[PDB]
């Protein structure tokens, strides 16, 4: 695969690590938020994951302070909250 | 289990 175009604030944590494009698959966005979360060093270093949004954009987008990985549709869901579905 | 492990999960 689907194209997505993402809202303006998730659109602005893709470009700060590194993507241009205004259209993206949903591939693309994990793969970027994933590059984000690392990058940043979001995850707990124990239990990796723990992912601590607060204080951080990605809480403002999420709307929780910290999440866990293992929650598959919770993560989803609040990507698709941040996402126009191309057609 | 690292963070890029779990991360490979969700796709």
């Amino acid at each position: 695969e689907t194209l997505v175009r993402p809202k303006p604030l998730l659109l602005k944590l893709l470009k700060s690590v590194g993507a241009q494009k205004d259209t993206y698959t949903m591939k693309e966005v994990l793969f970027y938020l994933g590059q984000y979360i690392m990058t940043k060093r979001l995850y707990d270093e124990k239990q990796q994951h723990i992912v601590y949004c607060s204080n951080d954009l990605l809480g403002d987008l999420f709307g929780v302070p910290s999440f866990s990985v293992k929650e598959h549709r919770k993560i989803y869901t609040m990507i698709y909250r941040n996402l126009v579905v191309v057609n | 289990l690292t963070f890029e492990h779990y991360w490979a999960q969700l796709t």
